């Protein structure tokens, strides 16, 4: 898991021989492994790269951070209110740092994973500390332009 | 940060002793190719600097221990109880204000949910 | 050492953070009686530290009159700051971030959720002030001053309720003599009373009230604190009335009264002094005493259950696939596999794995089928002796002839041409 970079962000055009040509610059990638759906049968956009130092995948992920392949965001990494599509190149503190500028937050939030690569799911769930943030960022951020990913923020439960 | 943490209180014990707002020991030292990165306030360790210097000031005071002694807090527990059980009900008084507070929010929040948002009207 | 800044600072702040303590101490509500008994004894030590960081920091103002001439100068200043910024301009190559400058204090002045109890506090228990039968500060033991007091008297006509309730009495005839016996075990039964007040409640000044108590002694109880309407003033210690206020002044600086008597003011002073304060802690502590003379009623009255009860508060396949024959491997915990197919995988397995880790040896198709330890670590040794002796070593290996005769010793290895040529 150390050696190994788990890659998120990876569109139809990228492929399992492709990752490894692509991080071959970065560092000698001895394996590509991508977990296909079991409805669609395809990638599911995250995957996994198994290097042969822990050197090369630190190059690795500080390379290929955050870059556009495929017209996708793909991020190498270390293997009430609901935002949806997120990019799996920011992390907890980005994401608080920048949910600080509609409103404050009242803990650290929380992204969550898959349970066989553990980089990141898609969804992630963080709390504001009044409705008035929230509203603003329902307003404000639930369609704003981030980083190459057009996320979508909705509220987890509300009350008729 | 053992270093850091000595220099903001070494810079804290200096600024403390002036006589003007301006006109200080640290002050004088920016111009001496002294490198203080925590004198400007855009830092975080600028708010921190702020708190040594004004507990560096309020060690200053003459009821502090340079020219007077504490009788009250040192030689009288009825008294320290009876300042214990007042920021206990100044605390107690806060969190009444903060939960006021709350529900004041939350009152507007169920008030700005429910009111009509198409009667438009352009004067 | 600036210990007029730096340490009058610090001082500050652990009395600010000891007044946090105790007013979270105080704020927080209270469940049982034990427990508030220690976090009130928990406050008292805190207090108690409090006041003596506000002693220690009183003190050290001598040299402050001295060097505040010095400190307020402004022609002095960035000279000896730049001399102290160069004394703490040393090696930084120590990369340890210490952020218990103010942390430290504030959880040595905290309590867990396991035990309710602060880091200087962690060692206090109420098993060790109280016993089990005062119900820390609920009730009072009196068996033991019963015990004594049937003792002394001598005599099996007295049982809890009447030593109750000639304990009562305050200002009353007392059921023996003032110059007998009674007197050692009354001074015993005062300084047990003493110490029951003073541990039934912890958090009050124990010191002004016993200078109080000394004052109302002193000024009071010795200048005729019971008039009357022999009668008119009556002495504690010479037992005898007066006929007016100057006959009592008169008597007062009296031969026998002073010394020449058994129970004069010089030998008799201090029984007096523990009957006096065995009278303020009954006055003090009434409902104590009186909760503990229910309590014994209510023992008495009960039986004996309910004493106690207030005491103790395709079976084909099975044989074709190999099914039904065990195999065991010492190197995985006599851990016993079944049927060939799966035994001979276990090799491959985390488990195996696992067990020969212990012992060392790495895991190969060389160690399969190998189930004993001491076979294992045998052929370990038989590979690693066969594998390092079929490697190229130059260290061993070698034949240079060094330059010290350059025509003569080659004999040396690759060691001694260094040591030779350095
Ligand atoms: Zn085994």
């Amino acid at each position: 898991q150390d050696a190994t970079v788990y890659v998120g962000g990876l569109d139809e055009k990228v492929s399992e021989p492709l990752l490894w040509e692509l991080f071959l610059q970065a560092g000698p990638v001895v394996n590509t492994h991508m977990p296909k759906d079991r409805v669609t049968g395809q990638h599911q956009g995250y995957g996994f790269v198994e290097f042969l130092s822990e050197e090369d995948a630190d190059y690795a992920i500080k390379i290929m951070n955050m870059i556009k392949l495929y017209g996708k965001p793909i991020r190498v990494n270390k293997a009430n209110i609901f935002i949806g599509n997120l990019d799996p190149e920011i992390d907890e503190k980005l994401l608080y740092d920048t949910f600080s500028a509609f409103g404050v937050i009242l803990q650290t939030p929380k992204i969550m994973r898959d349970p066989d690569t553990g980089n990141s799911k898609g969804y992630a769930f963080i709390n504001f500390a009044s409705f008035d943030a929230s509203d603003a960022a329902i307003e404000a951020m639930n369609g704003q332009y981030l980083c190459n990913r057009p996320i979508t923020v909705s509220y987890a439960f509300k009350k008729d | 940060s053992a270093f850091d943490l000595d220099v903001v209180k070494l810079t804290a014990q200096f600024v403390a002793r002036n006589g003007r707002q301006f006109l200080t020991q640290l002050m004088q030292k920016e111009q001496r190719n002294y490198q203080f990165d925590f004198l400007r306030p855009q830092h975080s360790l600028f708010n921190y600097f702020t708190k040594l210097v004004e507990q560096y000031t309020k060690i200053l005071i003459p009821p502090k221990g340079l020219f007077s002694k504490l009788k009250k807090e040192a030689e009288n527990p009825r008294e320290v109880l009876d300042q214990v059980c007042y920021r206990v009900e100044w605390a107690k008084f806060q969190e009444r204000e903060r939960k006021k507070e709350e529900e004041e929010k939350e009152k507007e929040r169920v008030a700005y949910a429910q009111i009509d948002w198409h009667d438009f009207v352009v004067v | 050492m600036e210990t007029i800044l730096e340490q009058q600072r610090r001082y500050h702040e652990e009395k600010e953070r000891l007044m946090d303590v105790m007013a979270k101490e105080m704020l927080t509500k209270k469940s049982t009686l034990r427990d508030q008994i220690n976090s009130d004894h928990r406050t008292r030590a805190m207090q108690d530290r409090y006041m003596e960081v506000s002693g220690n920091l009183r003190d050290l103002y001598d040299d402050k009159d001295g060097l505040r001439k010095e400190e307020l100068n402004a022609i002095s200043g960035p000279n000896e700051f730049a001399e102290f910024y160069n004394r703490l301009k040393q090696i930084k190559e120590f990369h340890r971030k210490h952020p218990n400058e103010i942390c430290v204090p504030m959880s040595v002045e905290f309590e867990e959720l396991l035990k309710a109890r602060e880091n200087p506090s962690e060692e206090a228990q109420n098993l060790v002030e109280f016993t089990d039968e005062e119900g820390y500060g609920r009730y009072l033991d009196l068996h033991d001053c019963y015990l004594k007091y049937i003792n002394l008297k001598a005599s099996e006509k007295l049982d809890y309720i009447t030593y109750l309730s000639i304990f009562d009495q305050l200002f009353d005839i007392p059921k023996e003599r003032k110059n007998a016996e009674y007197k050692r075990y009354l001074e015993m039964l005062l300084e047990y009373l003493q110490d029951y007040t003073d541990r039934v409640k912890p958090l009050q000044d124990q010191n002004e009230l016993f200078g109080k108590i000394q004052a109302e002694f002193e000024k009071k109880w010795e200048n005729g604190t019971f008039p009357g309407w022999e009668e008119r003033a009556q002495r504690l210690f010479s037992t005898k009335g007066k006929s007016l206020e100057s006959l009592d002044t008169s008597l007062f600086a009296k031969n026998p009264k002073s010394k020449g008597t058994k129970r004069d003011t010089e030998r008799n002073k201090d029984i007096a002094f523990l009957e006096a304060q065995i009278y303020e802690y009954v006055e003090i502590l009434g409902e104590q005493r009186h909760l503990t003379h229910e309590n014994v009623q209510r023992k008495q009255a009960r039986t004996g259950e309910e004493r106690e009860e207030e005491e103790e508060e395709p079976y084909w396949l099975y044989k074709l696939h190999g099914l039904n024959i065990n195999y065991n491997c010492e190197i995985c915990g006599n851990y016993t596999y079944r049927g060939p197919k799966a035994f001979q995988r276990h090799f491959a397995e985390w488990r195996h794995a696992h067990g020969m880790r212990c012992l060392g040896i790495p895991n190969t198709a060389h160690f399969a089928n190998v189930t004993q330890i001491e076979d294992a670590v045998s052929l370990w040794a038989k590979l690693k002796l066969q594998k390092a002796s079929e490697r190229w070593q130059p260290d061993t290996e070698e034949e240079y002839e060094d330059s010290s005769g350059n025509v003569v010793n080659k004999k040396t290895y690759e060691d001694l041409k260094r040591q030779g040529l350095l």
